[PDB]
């Protein structure tokens, strides 16, 4: 069994269209790496405070 | 008809950009031919004063001219107060 | 969390705060409350060297009114 | 002293330009004029050139020395030149500024040198005029009637720019 | 007297600054004219401030509008036989 | 008293710059599961001081094939063209009140390309040049979209005069008017920056450059107001604005791959330059079309 | 006529013997062009700049519009020189000598 | 004193050396992991003043991390004579710094002290990526125990 | 003719001169093993016509180790470490 992965077909409807070409006008997807990098950054880190701490063994 | 629909179609699904450069370009080229204050642009333009009222002689013939600088006669620009 | 970075910014933010403040203030100073008058053209400077002329301080800053002519 | 200061963006503008027209190395030569591009500007500054002074530095300076220092650094001749290599620039280098120097001394001397044309060295700012410029800067509005008395120019130049960008693309496609 | 002072600091500044750090221890070609070319006709445009303040709007609203079409025709002139493509 | 102010406007950016690399290593800290330099002070307070501090103790290794005069000029004039900058900017009452700050500001902004090329070429390093071509390279074809876009946005303002921007915005941010050129600004302002021994400087400079062109930014659409009698209050909403922009800087410079070559001069060419074109158009014709032109004086 | 006019009167003359005076090296040559326009650039401006011709002050302006724009073919013909014969030596610009 | 303002301008220049000094690698096997497996989040680095960054004209110390071949060995030494001075290098993994599994192989040098002087040696098979760390701070320990500006002054 | 000219040969007959010979600029490029794309131990050597590239010479060996040389004098239990030092990414694989 298997699964592809590229192939998408994006219709080429007037409504579709326009979600593609307002997603290259006015951005969009890279809009989404901001929100998913502030959301990272309003979280508490993970760093281990050697040697005042110690990662587990 | 359905040629321009078409490629129009095909102009925005490859190229959005220049479609939407194409567009307000165009409208940009059109707007100040029907412009309905491009008239009143160019009478503020023309009623800012840069340069010195320069007085003409009095001998008659010119009552339009008005004698004090509120006197009725004259240009009036009530238009540019409101607008 | 991140409320660390507010220490970091803070110091910029503060030191960022300095040039104009410092410009706000000194032109107070300098100019006696009022601002350097500002001269984009000829008028307003001429404006501003009859006023040095006319203050006899030498200093456009100072101003005289109404009381300076009896 | 500042009642000078005009001579002395007017020296060492040409001394600039001596350096480079001695023909050092392309590059080092480029410097040897941006230099006389930045003093250029101040001569043009102090005599109320705000937006003609400012092209000096926009389009002259930041604009086309660049892409030439970029031509030299295409170029890079098998060794990039030097003043102190070549040893005829140097020799035509102290005689541009000696040259500059004795005349100056003697237009400074009896203020009548009749090279090419008679002339005063008198004070630079002698020969400044007087009378308010109003609320309009003379510099700006008089550029700014290109697109209302220069109605002509824009057409010409508009056009030449295009072919020039057509005579440039059309003589590198390299047939 | 301002103007001369404020071009003078930095630059000392900065010669001070590398004083503590110096003493203390074709196709690459054609895209540079072309945005020369360019360059040359904003110059033309920049004046447009106060060129929008004329009393004949009318004829500076054609040469204003003209200058930009020309950017755009060498534009898309350069662009549709190859040009701006850079070659790869 | 003049010369305090002059210092009062570079050593205050010089500690801000000094510590824009703390903020520039901790705020991208907790947005990447990290904390950030802490240990070098109280939350890393002294790591712009300690960074600042060993680097010039390091001897400036300069190759011998290095020409030692183009070596140490390029860099100088990076920073002296990158100090003059903060100037003429309209914080309440600007330093020079050039009637044509605006030029004064790109024009200055079109010489930070020297100290590129020339540091890149005295290196004489195979690496070196191809490196200072490509960056001479982009920034040069960035210019022409920087000044279109001031064109255009700042025809609605009335003059090149930096200090009438405020009162042009005043009651509604430009950004309102012109956030399609927004955008396009700064995209544009962050390919300038080139931000996607004698070096601390440099890194200075170039991080100097970073705080101006974001402050830049945030005095042309970002406006404020300004009351007369307390300028105090149009401080902290500008330096606070222009600190978002630095630290959006930031935000994106840990949030995209690179940009290749081709698709460096395909964006600005093919797409941002004839879409620039339009808004410029566009931006001229409409206070034609509706008689709104602002004064010049 | 004052110093300022001469001073760089001078500058063109020599950068004007400079372009006649070919070294060994055309781009050196042609940097020599661009900077004697700037004399006719910086004189433009004196002279109209002082007597106040308000409508002249276009043409400082589309002077350079001009000259940086033959500076192109001058870069252009160079830049196409230099790959032929590797170089931009004007010691090989005799190819043509019949 | 005399001796007392030598030895604060001494802690002053040395202080953040060990603290503001960055890392370098050649990343050359399986140490080349916890050379940044180390940047992780989790033994977090940047936090330490140190930082990863190749710039061999513009870094402190240099991580040396794998197997150290022959055909190499020229690189390294154009690397470390292009190094600035102040430098250190660091020998992670046994590989590194004493041949380890290899030790025994025509293709791989005998430790990396036989190539560069060798500092601070931190073992492991790999090295757990704090013991680096650990190695890491007593570098910058060593680094306070130095009396630069007291020896010239003594001089 | 004179002795000046005594050498000046005529013109070519399509005015075409002969082609200068060759004066490519292929240059030779080294990404790596230092350069952090090149993953540690790389010596990519590889040509640039121009910006653009027409073949690529990967030096591998830089990490050469004869794994296999020493695993024939250790028994299958000692060379066993040797694969999970093999692909150390994918170690226990
Ligand atoms: C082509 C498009 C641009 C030219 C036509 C539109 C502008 C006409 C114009 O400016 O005319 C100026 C004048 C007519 O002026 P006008 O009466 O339109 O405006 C006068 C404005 N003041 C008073 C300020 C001077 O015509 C010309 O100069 C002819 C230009 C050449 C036309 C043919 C070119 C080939
Ligand atoms: C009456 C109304 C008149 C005016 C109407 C105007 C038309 C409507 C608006 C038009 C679209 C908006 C303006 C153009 C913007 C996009 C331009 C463009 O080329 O896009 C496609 C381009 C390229 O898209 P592409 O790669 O998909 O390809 C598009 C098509 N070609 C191949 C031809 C290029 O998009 C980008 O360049 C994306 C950004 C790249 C840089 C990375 C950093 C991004 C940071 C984003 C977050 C921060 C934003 C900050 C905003 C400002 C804050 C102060
Ligand atoms: C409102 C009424 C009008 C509505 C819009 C109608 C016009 C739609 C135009 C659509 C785009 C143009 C046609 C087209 O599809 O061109 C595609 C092509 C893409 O080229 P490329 O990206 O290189 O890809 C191929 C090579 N690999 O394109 C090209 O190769 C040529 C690209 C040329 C770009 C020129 C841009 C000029 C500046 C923007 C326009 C400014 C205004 C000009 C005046 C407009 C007047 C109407
Ligand atoms: S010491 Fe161990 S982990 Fe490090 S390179 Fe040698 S075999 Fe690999």
């Amino acid at each position: 069994t298997y699964k592809f992965v590229n192939m998408r077909e994006p219709s080429m409807d007037m409504k579709s269209v326009t979600d593609r070409a307002a997603q290259t006008l006015l951005w969009t997807e890279l809009v989404r790496g901001l929100g998913m990098t502030l959301s990272y950054l309003f979280r508490e880190p993970a760093t281990i405070n050697y040697p005042f701490e110690k990662g587990p063994l | 008809a359905g040629r321009i629909a078409s490629f129009l179609k095909n102009a925005w699904a490859k190229e959005p950009v220049l479609v939407a450069s194409f567009a307000i370009g165009g409208l940009a080229i059109i707007l100040p031919s029907l412009s309905p204050y491009t008239n009143y642009a160019i009478r503020i333009n023309r009623a800012t004063p840069y340069n010195y009222p320069v007085p003409l002689r009095d001998d008659g013939n010119m009552p339009d001219v008005p004698s004090h600088p509120q006197d009725p006669q004259g240009p009036s620009l009530e238009w540019l107060k409101n607008l | 969390m991140w409320f660390e970075i507010l220490p970091g910014i803070a110091v910029m933010a503060a030191c960022l705060f300095i040039p104009g403040m410092a410009t706000a203030h000194i032109h107070k100073f300098t100019n006696g409350g009022k601002e350097k008058r500002v001269a984009h053209f000829s008028y307003q400077w001429n404006l501003m060297e009859r006023d040095r002329c006319i203050s006899g301080v030498n200093r456009y800053h100072v101003t005289k009114g109404l009381e300076n002519i009896d | 002293m500042t009642m000078y200061i005009a001579f002395i963006l007017s020296t060492i503008f040409v001394i600039g330009f001596v350096g480079f027209s001695s023909k050092p190395s392309p590059i080092y030569g480029g410097l040897g004029l941006i230099v006389s591009g930045g003093v250029g500007c101040g001569i043009v500054l102090n005599f109320g050139g705000s937006f003609l002074g400012l092209m000096v530095f926009l389009i002259y300076l930041g604009g086309m020395l660049v892409v030439f220092g970029y031509t030299t650094a295409m170029a890079t001749e098998m060794y990039p030149e030097v003043w102190v290599s070549n040893k005829t620039v140097f020799g035509a280098f102290v005689s541009g500024l000696m040259m500059e120097f004795c005349m100056v001394y003697y237009a400074l001397k009896e203020e009548e040198v009749e090279i090419i044309f008679k002339f005063n060295g008198l004070g630079d700012w002698v020969i400044y005029d007087t009378g308010d410029s109003g609320f309009f800067s003379e510099e700006a509005m008089g550029i700014a009637a290109l697109y209302s008395y220069g109605t002509w120019l824009v057409i010409v130049t508009g056009w030449s720019l295009l072919i020039g960008v057509v005579v440039i693309m059309e003589i590198t496609r390299g047939n | 007297m301002n103007i001369m002072l404020t071009l003078l600091t930095n630059v000392t500044l900065a010669s001070l600054l590398v004083l503590i750090a110096f003493w203390l221890p074709m196709k690459f070609f054609l895209v540079a004219i072309t945005f020369l070319l360019f360059d040359l006709e904003i110059a033309l445009l920049l004046p447009l401030p106060w060129a929008s303040q004329t009393n004949n709007l009318k004829t500076m609203l054609t040469m204003a509008l003209f200058l930009l079409i020309l950017l755009a025709a060498s534009l898309a002139y350069e662009w549709t036989q190859k040009g701006l493509e850079w070659a790869e | 008293m003049f010369m305090i102010n002059i210092l009062s406007l570079i050593i205050p950016i010089l500690l801000a710059v000094a510590f824009l690399t703390l903020v520039e290593r901790k705020v991208l800290g907790y947005m990447q599961l990290r904390k950030g330099p802490n240990v070098v002070g109280p939350y890393g307070l002294l790591q712009p001081i300690a960074d600042a501090l060993k680097l010039v103790t390091k001897e400036p290794l300069r190759p011998g094939t290095s020409s030692i005069s183009m070596f140490i000029i390029a860099p100088i004039l990076g920073l002296s063209l990158a100090l003059t900058m903060w100037v003429p900017l309209p914080m309440p009452y600007p330093l020079i009140n050039m009637n044509l700050g605006v030029l004064f500001m790109l024009a200055m902004s079109s010489l930070a390309v020297y100290s590129i090329l020339w540091s890149g070429w005295a290196s004489n390093s195979k690496y070196a040049l191809i490196g200072a071509l490509r960056a001479v390279a982009q920034t040069i074809s960035y210019e022409v979209t920087l000044a279109i876009i001031l064109l255009s946005v700042l025809l609605m303002n009335g003059s090149y005069t930096l200090s009438t921007l405020i009162t042009t915005q005043e009651h509604i941010w430009m950004i309102f008017t012109s956030w399609p050129l927004a955008m396009m600004w700064f995209i544009s302002t962050l390919a300038e920056t080139n931000r996607a021994g004698p070096f601390a400087m440099f890194f200075m400079a170039e991080y100097a450059n970073i705080i101006m062109m974001n402050a830049f930014t945030a005095i042309l659409f970002l406006g404020a107001s300004h009351d007369p009698h307390t300028p105090e209050l149009y401080t902290i909403n500008f330096v606070l604005k222009t600190l978002a922009l630095t630290i959006t800087f930031l935000w994106i410079r840990a949030s995209y791959p690179r940009f290749r070559y081709d698709q460096l001069m395909h964006l600005l060419w093919k797409s941002f330059l004839p879409l620039t074109l339009a808004l410029c158009m566009w931006h001229i014709s409409l206070p034609i079309m509706t008689a709104s032109i602002p004064p010049q004086s | 006529m004052p110093l300022v006019y001469m001073n760089i009167i001078m500058a063109f003359a020599i950068a004007l013997a400079g372009l006649l005076m070919y070294r060994s090296h055309l781009m050196s040559s042609l940097l020599c062009l661009e900077g004697m326009m700037l004399s006719l650039f910086i004189m433009s401006t004196l002279i109209i700049l002082n007597t106040h011709f308000t409508l002249a002050n276009m043409m400082p302006i589309i002077l350079l519009v001009f000259a940086a724009c033959e500076a192109a073919l001058g870069l252009s013909l160079l830049v196409m020189v230099s790959n032929t014969y590797g170089t931009d030596y004007v010691q090989n610009l005799n190819l043509l000598q019949c | 004193r005399g001796e007392y303002v030598v030895a604060k301008l001494d802690d002053l220049v040395n202080w953040a050396r060990r603290s503001s000094l960055w890392p370098m690698t050649f990343g050359l096997a399986c140490c080349a992991v916890e050379m940044m497996h180390m940047a992780a989040p989790r033994y977090d680095m940047d936090r330490f003043g140190v930082v990863f960054r190749a710039s061999p004209r513009q870094s402190d110390v240099m991580i040396v991390a794998g197997t150290l071949t022959n055909k190499m060995a020229p690189a390294l030494r154009k690397v470390y004579d292009q190094m600035p001075e102040p430098r250190y290098v660091v020998s992670m993994g046994s590989c590194a710094n004493g041949g380890g599994y290899y030790h025994y192989s025509y293709s791989v040098v005998r430790g990396c002290d036989r190539i560069v002087p060798v500092d601070i040696y931190v073992p492991g098979c790999p090295p757990t990526a704090e013991a680096l760390l650990y190695g890491i701070l007593q570098l910058q320990r060593k680094i306070k125990r130095e009396k630069r500006l007291r020896i010239w002054y003594r001089r | 003719p004179t002795k000046e000219t005594a050498h000046w040969k005529p013109p070519p007959w399509n005015d075409v001169d002969p082609p200068k010979d060759t004066l490519v600029s292929n240059l030779t490029l080294n990404f790596g093993p230092q350069h952090p794309a090149a993953h540690g131990v790389l010596r990519l050597v590889m040509e640039l016509s121009g910006e653009m590239v027409r073949k690529c010479d990967p030096h591998i060996g830089l990490l050469h180790r004869g794994t296999e040389k020493l695993i024939e004098y250790k028994t299958y239990l000692q060379a066993l470490p040797y694969f999970d030092r093999l692909d150390y990414v994918s170690m226990m694989c």
